[PDB]
């Protein structure tokens, strides 16, 4: 078949599905750089 | 199983039949168009 | 008119294209299951359970309890006069009225 | 409309701001007024002759509403002085404010205008903005919820649910519906206002993104019961699945999100040894249940829409936040026990 | 407590009082991260596309932006909750007189008959 | 019920319109069995035939509830008091004896020394 | 009588006239800006004579 | 090692699920570590392990 | 240990090729409750909390074991129906009873009332969904509708009646912490704080009055007879009724007398209407009603030998009427109607399956004591101490309990059999396993019923 | 008002019902008028001549109600001891739902809801007690 | 979103001959079919004439859904042996109709986006001259026109430009012996009352498609198949006083999205009231889903897909 008249979505657009990957790596570090910090102060702290 | 019958009950008009107001009639499917006509358009003079 | 509602027929396994089964289609599927794990849980469950169910275990103290009455029993005979009963759980209250 | 439509929404979006950074009474008369000049035209759009009629009963029963509530901003100049959105100080002057309030919210003698505005929208996208626009004159209850007289303030909550409750039973039009329970909710929201002020701004929170997912699975076009009703067996049927789960959360069931705001309603009432009214609050919230459950008939049953015309191509709708939004809607019980502290 | 008397008005989390130390791999957000993974199974079911488990990989981004707002908004609840309970307990040492203490009792109660 | 004389074969007579008479539960008698005669006497139907007679037998008990009851008239409240009446009838009989037990307990002790289940 | 009918009407005693209840506001008022805004009158004379609030 | 793999997949789930609720389920008693040696019902003084049973 | 490999349920069964699916739903639900007898039945000499507040241990609740046990007897019988239709329409139903598994058995551990309630009207909703599809006759909604405006509206009053509790005395959680509770000085206002607990109940326990909600659900049969022993366990899910007379109101039991006296007469006529009755499954729904009446009775004594009767006929009735319904299904499977004179034929064409049937009816009366001679014989040696004229009321109904069970015999141990073609096949390998899945249990608590009545026993 | 509603608590705690009889046709009348206002949004027909119709059959039917509570509630009161009980606001309730079916000739409708409307009647003097509270604020 | 700040935008780089043209309405016989072959020498694009698989002549992937899985009971061979009560009669029709507004919509998509000629065979203003010729027979009932004309006032009226080029071919009263000498052997042996009134009605819709002031040129048999004649006609002929010339800011942009999406044009298309030649039955429908689903083509849809493509799984 090889989907005639041409599909909507071709399945790799690497624009749009490179940075999706990405942003996820970017919420890893942040979340777990703030979890360090908390301990650091809460053992500051008390 | 539900056939045509039971879907006319429940069918765009008033949901429970109408006690005193059953003139008003069912909306178009993709709003409803008014009055063409009962307009001036374009104006005369002597 | 109907123009689509007559589609309905009776359908049965019984013994026809099947020789003897209980699953529906496929011979493979059926020994495997209906005969095999159908009765496994007849063999763990209800055999291997039956070790169980109050027996062993002690349950909510009906074994220990026996023997801890027959000790309190005779100790209290030997001294005193009233036997087990008497006050129960009540020395010294602050009044009443 | 182009770029500058983008612009026109923004206006709405940055009109709530000014109500909701406010110190001056006139300021938000100023933010209630940016939406007033705003969402006509969106009501309008295509131009129809429903949507003329709509929008002229959307404005003359709105614009009238906000000059009751400039009456009582004047009342806080002859007494009180003071130019503050802290307190309302005088009985007189509350009864005019919190009346005008009604127009908005209350919706008790003040619903006629809603089940022929939402009707009238010719689009999906602006049934959002009704269900959003209710956002900004809550956040002016939430500054002067205390002073203002309780005895007409909770007759707005009783009476709005019980029109709500009875005013839907007659209606089959998808956007009348919608309607009625808004209403229906909006005697949750007066009710918690004198009974502690926390939790009714989360009640809005659970309220505004159960209808934004609901008008979101109305992207493929319905405005019926009966055109909801053809979606089972010729259009998507796993879509149907998540129309149930919205519409079963929307009335009082537990293991649902829904069930959640009810929870501290009554529960804070209930703590100011007031029995007899969150019990009136219970029964006329089955008659809400009913118009859902009439709903998810369209989902559950047969109902024989079969039609002749089938649909082969995939649909491919707007869907701004239909697809994470609903999954709060659908459970978050177990998610949200404590979560009414972070609100406020 | 609903208005602000000491915490400073409109904060992106608190910043006033910091120390409290937020959850490490809690139940809670668990649930949290079930329902993001929950989103991207469901939103196969409305744009049609094979299979709800293996299908697309953009679900990772609906994981992590519940557990980012998550994690945020378990940060308000642990410090909320923290927050209510002191005020509480200065209210019980300030004044003193509005607490009572009773310990030990000896007091006839009415007893039911079958 | 029973009259003085148990009918069985009391008061028959031929005349003209009796005779008639069976011949009509004839003609409705044999067009039921030969319909019956042709599902029976064939190999190729396998399985339990439904009978209109029968159906609507169920349906008179398990249907037909809300579609009668429009008349209620007196014979609904006499049947009413033969419903709801009884459970008030025991009302003046439990708390009689009731009454007389829990006297008995405080004054004049009536219960057995050698009871203690329940 | 009883097991079918009588207990069985407390349920429906509150659906047959609930939907009684229900028709005296859906097909009540039939369309018209007119009619609901004169409902909006007796509203405020109610918060003002009928109910004791300033 | 590729007929079994390939054919059993959700099989192993199962008793698995089991012992990983029998290992989170177990683990909440840490929690509550209040009550293990005081309140004489039960108690005992330590000779050789530590803080008598988990 | 209980919760999570539940819920693992829900991942196999969509993982799982089209092929299987029922191989894999039954054998693993199999094995999850053999460990639940495993650790449960541990206890001292009051029963000591599990874990933290989410779910907890049995104390009086031998009843977690049955709904452990049609775990997965809740998937042989539904093998007959939904096989004809789509394969993503079977993986569907089986995780509706999967999610019903999961609720159900947080009712019975969770030690709660306020989290309890959240749980108790949460069973409602999979079993609509059950109710409302895969009905082979009409009226569903005037079934489906009758499931939940009856439940719902006696259910909605605990939200008004719990949480006023709790915010005048303590907080109720743990029950174990429940006795902070003073006993209530009976006043006109506190005539709605205990009708509200008990109206819930109420209606889950069928009575004489409000009791329509259950031989409509019965009827209108949801899928095959699998579905209708989960409509069995929602009548034991209504087990609170055993935690709040004991706890919440101890003084009143003034108010329950009137209660009473409508359950005793929900016994003669219950019964004399399940004698002339036409649908097989309606015969078994109204003897249903009068089981659990004896329940009800027994809770408003409030007598220590009264509970031991009531947590007995729990379980009695649970694997009793389950059974029951199984032969109803195993008619309606082949001759595709529910009637009971049309339906007429044992021992000829079912020779096995009617052994089967005599040992199901009899256990309604009261046989050699396997579970029902333990359940029903307590409750009437209970009532003579509440009063002396009980067992005249209570001694005709005894009779009666003969014309359920030998009135379904009897009607269908007529070899003739004229009318019926069907019934080549008297049952599948399957289908005789459900028959002994149901009875050997209950011949097994001959030896040992400690785990089939256990307050403070 | 209020002052009228608190009024009618006052006057059943001794004997005297001559003065509360007069006080409950006010009551009945104000709540009569709320619903007749209501009734013009109906659309009447003409002017003043229909007008003044609906307003009369809706007034005099709701003031009729509170009359007879009124009454009936003494009556019961002077008959036998007990000075407050539900049960004998409840004899007083049916009462007030009896005359619903003089209305229109059917014999059911007030007579069918007699014990729904005499049940929600006693519900009002159940909250005599400090049990029962309507509105609350702590 | 919708993006119009980007330097893709209506009215641009268009209009300069690429205007849509239509030769419909030529009776039963396709005549003006093949001169329309030979039209697409000044247009870019030539568009092929619908039938009953003309929606799934794309659609998805290449090949066409077989009988049943298109549309149930649907044959252009059936129409030629009518046959009343039971059968096709006005369903065929109103996928005909339905087909025809499919591929309009995408003809209109192609000449938005990217400015070239689309020529169609037989446009949506002509479905309702084929539906009354058989009108006049006793072949369809008064109620299912009532439903025709309820779909009509609502389909057409969304999309803004009729036809700039409309062509017109009125041929001899003698057609059906042209129609016989023709290969086809189903299509032979069809009613002369029908072709007659086919032509009798299209003499009333040329003259209401010329009071909207849209271009029609008219040719008889003997100035057919002209290939020089026909586009020196066209290229003289100056568009005036139509409704094709309107705003291309607001005006373009809005019709660009409705056709834009096959679904959402198509939306209206479908009527929630019931017709008894229209199947209504359910049970049927369930059927017809679960043999769709299964089917090697969409399956999944919307292009990724398992044994037909499958690239990547992010």
């Amino acid at each position: 078949k090889f989907y005639i008249q041409e599909p909507p979505h071709g399945s790799p657009n690497w624009l749009k599905v490179g940075l999706t990957l990405g942003t996820s790596v970017f919420l890893w570090i942040y979340l777990i750089k703030q979890h360090n910090e908390d301990v650091l102060e809460y053992k500051r702290r008390n | 199983q539900p056939d045509v019958e039971w879907a006319e009950q429940y069918g765009g008009a008033v949901m429970y039949p109408t006690k005193e107001t059953a003139h008003w009639k069912p909306p178009p499917w993709n709003d409803v168009d008014p009055p063409k006509d009962t307009l001036v358009s374009n104006l005369t003079l002597n | 008119r109907w123009q689509e509602d007559p589609e309905p027929e009776d359908e049965n396994l019984y013994e026809k294209n099947p020789d003897s089964h209980g699953y529906d289609k496929d011979p493979a599927v059926d020994i495997w299951n209906m005969r095999v794990v159908f009765f496994f849980g007849f063999s763990i469950v209800l055999v291997l359970g039956s070790t169980f169910v109050a027996y062993l275990p002690d349950y909510r103290m009906q074994e220990w309890a026996r023997r801890e009455a027959e000790r309190l029993v005779k100790y209290r005979e030997a001294h005193g006069l009233p036997i087990m009963e008497s006050n129960c759980f009540d020395p010294s209250k602050i009044q009443l009225p | 409309n182009p770029i500058i439509f983008i612009i026109i929404l923004l206006t709405i979006m940055l009109g709530t701001i000014i109500v909701m950074i406010s110190s001056h009474w006139l300021l938000v008369w100023i933010g209630f007024e940016m939406n007033m000049l705003a969402i006509i035209p969106i009501m309008m759009k295509n131009h129809n002759p429903r949507a003329t009629e709509a929008s002229t009963k959307y404005f003359l029963t709105q614009s009238t509403a906000s000059m009751l509530l400039m009456m009582a901003v004047i009342i806080n100049l002859m007494f009180s002085g003071q130019w503050t959105v802290m307190k309302l100080f005088n009985p007189m002057a509350s009864m005019l404010m919190t009346m005008a309030l009604a127009m908005k919210l209350g919706m008790a003698p003040f619903h006629f205008w809603v089940p022929e505005v939402t009707q009238g929208i010719p689009l999906s996208s602006g049934l959002i903005l009704l269900t959003w626009q209710k956002l900004a004159p809550m956040s002016v209850l939430y500054q002067i919820f205390p002073s203002i007289n309780l005895n007409l303030i909770l007759t707005l909550s009783v009476l709005s649910i019980l029109i709500g409750g009875w005013g839907g039973l007659n209606q089959t039009q998808l956007r009348k519906i919608m309607a009625y329970s808004s209403i229906a909710h909006m005697g949750w929201m007066t009710a918690v206002l004198p009974y502690n002020p926390t939790m009714t701004l989360l009640n809005l929170i659970i309220y505004i993104i159960m209808t934004s997912t609901m008008f979101t699975m109305f992207m493929a076009n319905s405005t019926t019961t009966t055109l909801s009703l053809s979606h089972t067996w010729n259009k998507t049927p796993i879509m149907t699945v998540l129309i149930l789960a919205t519409l079963l959360s929307m009335g009082g069931l537990p293991p649902l999100s829904g069930f959640m705001p009810k929870w501290m309603i009554i529960q804070e009432m209930t703590k100011n040894n007031s029995i007899i009214l969150p019990t009136f609050m219970a029964i006329t919230a089955l008659l809400n249940l009913y118009f859902y459950m009439r709903l998810t008939y369209s989902t559950t049953l047969t109902m024989f829409p079969s039609t002749n015309n089938m649909k082969m191509k995939w649909q491919f709708p707007l869907m701004k936040k239909m697809t994470f939004l609903p999954t709060m809607v659908v459970l978050s019980t177990m998610m949200l026990p404590l979560t009414p502290m972070l609100s406020v | 407590x609903x208005x602000x008397x000491x915490x400073x008005x409109x904060x992106x989390x608190x910043x006033x009082x910091x120390x409290x130390x937020x959850x490490x791999x809690x139940p809670r957000l668990a649930f949290v991260g079930f329902l993001g993974y929950c989103s991207g199974l469901i939103d196969n079911a409305i744009r049609r596309r094979p299979v709800l488990l293996a299908g697309l990989h953009r679900q990772l981004l609906y994981i992590t932006s519940f557990v980012f707002v998550g994690y945020y908004l378990l940060k308000r609840q642990d410090y909320m909750y923290a927050v209510r309970d002191h005020d509480m307990f200065s209210y019980i040492k300030s004044h003193x007189x509005x607490x009572x203490x009773x310990x030990x009792x000896x007091x006839x109660x009415x007893x039911x008959x079958x | 019920x029973x009259x003085x004389x148990x009918x069985x074969x009391x008061x028959x007579x031929x005349x003209x319109x009796x005779x008639x008479x069976q011949a009509e539960r004839l003609a409705i008698r044999s067009r039921l069995k030969r319909e019956y005669q042709l599902q029976y006497y064939d190999p190729s139907r396998r399985g339990v035939i439904e009978d209109p007679a029968l159906v609507r037998w169920t349906y008179a008990r398990s249907a037909n509830i809300y579609p009668n009851f429009r008349p209620n008239t007196k014979t609904s409240l006499l049947g009413a008091l033969f419903g709801i009446g009884p459970l008030v009838f025991w009302y003046y009989v439990f708390k009689t004896d009731r009454d007389r037990k829990e006297k008995l307990i405080q004054e004049g002790k009536l219960d057995r020394t050698f009871n203690i289940s329940y | 009588l009883l097991d079918l009918i009588w207990l069985e009407a407390i349920l429906p005693k509150t659906i047959s006239l609930a939907q009684m209840k229900a028709s005296t506001l859906v097909t009540n008022q039939k369309g018209l800006i007119k009619l609901y805004f004169l409902s909006f009158l007796i509203t405020i004379l109610i918060s003002m004579i009928l109910f004791n609030f300033h | 090692l590729l007929q079994v793999v390939r054919d059993h997949w959700v099989h192993v789930l199962v008793p698995m699920g089991f012992v990983f609720g029998y290992y989170l389920d177990r683990k909440n008693d840490e929690k509550l570590t209040a009550f293990r040696n005081k309140s004489l019902l039960y108690k005992r003084e330590l000779k050789p392990n530590e803080e008598v049973t988990w | 240990k209980y919760i999570i490999p539940t819920i693992m349920l829900m991942p196999l069964t969509w993982l799982s090729k089209n092929n299987m699916i029922w191989v894999n739903s039954t054998a693993h639900s199999l094995l999850i409750s053999f460990t639940s007898l495993l650790l449960m039945n541990q206890f001292g000499d009051n029963s000591l909390n599990f874990s933290l507040l989410f779910f907890s241990d049995s104390l009086s609740t031998p009843l977690l074991i049955l709904t452990m046990w049609l775990l997965p007897l809740m998937l042989m019988a539904s093998q007959h129906h939904l096989s004809k239709e789509n394969l993503t329409r079977k993986k569907l139903f089986i995780t509706m009873l999967i999610s019903l598994q999961l609720f159900l058995i947080m009712t019975f551990t969770a030690m709660e009332l306020i989290l309890f309630y959240i749980l108790f009207e949460a069973t409602l909703v999979p079993t609509l969904i059950i109710i409302t599809r895969w009905g082979n006759q009409t009226e569903r909604l005037n079934a489906g509708l009758y499931f939940l405006f009856y439940t719902l509206a006696g259910s909605l009053p605990l939200l008004v009646a719990l949480i006023y509790i709790q915010n005048t005395v303590g907080s109720l959680n743990f029950l174990m912490l429940q006795y902070w509770v003073q006993p209530v000085h009976n006043s006109w206002s506190n005539v709605f704080m205990w009708l509200a607990c008990m109206m819930a109940f109420m209606v889950k326990m069928p009575l004489y009055g409000l009791h329509l909600w259950l031989p409509k659900a019965h009827v209108e049969a949801p899928i095959a007879g699998s579905m209708v022993l989960a409509a069995v366990l929602l009548k034991l899910g209504g087990y609170g009724m055993l935690r709040i007379t004991l706890i919440l109101n101890p003084m009143t039991d003034f108010m329950a007398y009137p209660f009473i006296m409508l359950s005793l007469w929900g016994m003669i006529m219950t019964s004399s209407i399940c004698l002339r009755q036409t649908d097989l499954k309606s015969l078994i729904a109204y003897s249903s009603v009068s089981h659990m009446a004896l329940v009800i009775v027994a809770i408003l004594i409030q007598t220590p030998w009264s509970y031991m009767g009531a947590t007995a006929l729990m379980i009695a009735h649970g694997l009793t009427s389950s059974m029951l319904f199984c032969l109803a299904n195993s008619n309606y499977e082949r001759i595709h109607s529910r009637t009971m004179i049309l339906a007429r034929g044992l021992q000829t064409l079912l020779p096995l399956m009617a052994t089967w049937w005599l040992l199901a009816s009899l256990t309604n009366l009261a046989l050699p004591p396997t579970i029902n001679l333990i359940g029903e014989l307590f409750v009437v040696m209970s009532t003579f101490s509440w009063s002396n004229i009980t067992i005249i009321l209570m001694g005709v109904n005894m009779v009666i309990t003969a014309l359920y069970s030998l009135y379904m015999l009897i009607m269908t141990q007529r070899g003739k059999y004229t009318y019926h073609i069907n019934n080549i096949s008297p049952s599948f390998t399957r289908e005789n396993a459900l028959m002994s899945l149901h009875i050997l249990p209950l011949l097994l608590l001959t030896l040992n019923p400690k785990i089939i009545l256990g307050p403070l026993y | 008002a209020k002052t009228v509603l608190r009024q009618y608590w006052d006057i059943p705690e001794g004997t005297e019902c001559h003065r509360k009889t007069y006080a409950t046709t006010s009551i009945g009348g104000a709540a009569g008028l709320v619903v007749s206002a209501y009734s013009v949004a109906l659309k009447t027909p003409t002017s003043f001549l229909e007008g003044v119709a609906r307003t009369g059959r809706y007034t005099f039917t709701a003031a009729a109600i509170g009359a007879i509570f009124g009454l009936t509630s003494c009556i019961s009161a002077q008959v036998r001891e007990k000075p407050d009980d539900p049960l004998n606001y409840l004899i007083g309730g049916c009462a007030g739902g009896l005359i619903l079916g003089a209305r229109t000739r059917s014999y059911g409708i007030g007579a069918a809801a007699c014990a729904y409307m005499g049940l929600t009647a006693a519900l009002v003097k159940m909250g005599q007690l400090e049990g029962w509270q309507v509105f609350a604020e702590p | 979103x919708x993006x119009x700040x980007x330097x893709x935008x209506x009215x641009x780089x268009x209009x300069x001959x690429x205007x849509x043209x239509x030769x419909x309405x030529x009776x039963x016989x396709x005549x003006x079919x093949x001169x329309x072959x030979x039209x697409x020498x000044x247009x870019x694009x030539x568009x092929x004439x619908x039938x009953x698989x003309x929606x799934x002549x794309x659609x998805x992937x290449x090949x066409x859904x077989x009988x049943x899985x298109x549309x149930x009971x649907x044959x252009x061979x059936x129409x030629x042996x009518x046959x009343x009560x039971x059968g096709n009669s006005y369903r065929l029709q109103a996928w005909l109709y339905a087909s025809r507004l499919l591929q309009y919509a995408d003809a209109l998509e192609h000449l938005l986006s990217t400015g070239q000629g689309v020529v169609l065979e037989r446009s949506i203003y002509s479905d309702f001259v084929f539906l009354e010729a058989m009108y006049r027979q006793g072949f369809i009932r008064k109620q299912c026109v009532d439903h025709y004309n309820q779909v009509k006032k609502v389909t057409i009226c969304e999309y803004l430009p009729p036809h700039v080029v409309v062509y017109v071919d009125v041929p001899v009263p003698e057609v059906q012996s042209r129609i016989q000498k023709k290969g086809n052997p189903h299509e032979m042996k069809i009613t002369s009352a029908y072709l007659q009134d086919i032509e009798n009605a299209y003499k009333g819709t040329f003259l209401p498609e010329m009071s909207e002031k849209c271009e029609v040129l008219q040719y008889s048999a003997w100035e057919a198949q002209d290939a020089e004649k026909v586009v020196e006609d066209i290229e003289y002929l100056k568009y005036d006083k139509g409704p094709w010339l309107d705003q291309n800011d607001r005006n373009l942009h809005k019709l660009r999205m409705l056709v834009q999406d096959k679904l959402e044009v198509l939306n209206y298309t479908s009527i929630p009231v019931f017709l008894p030649e229209v199947t209504v039955g359910a049970h049927q429908s369930d059927q017809v889903f679960q043999e769709f689903t299964e089917l090697p083509g969409r399956k999944y849809r919307a292009g990724y897909n398992e044994d037909v493509g499958d690239k990547w799984i992010w």
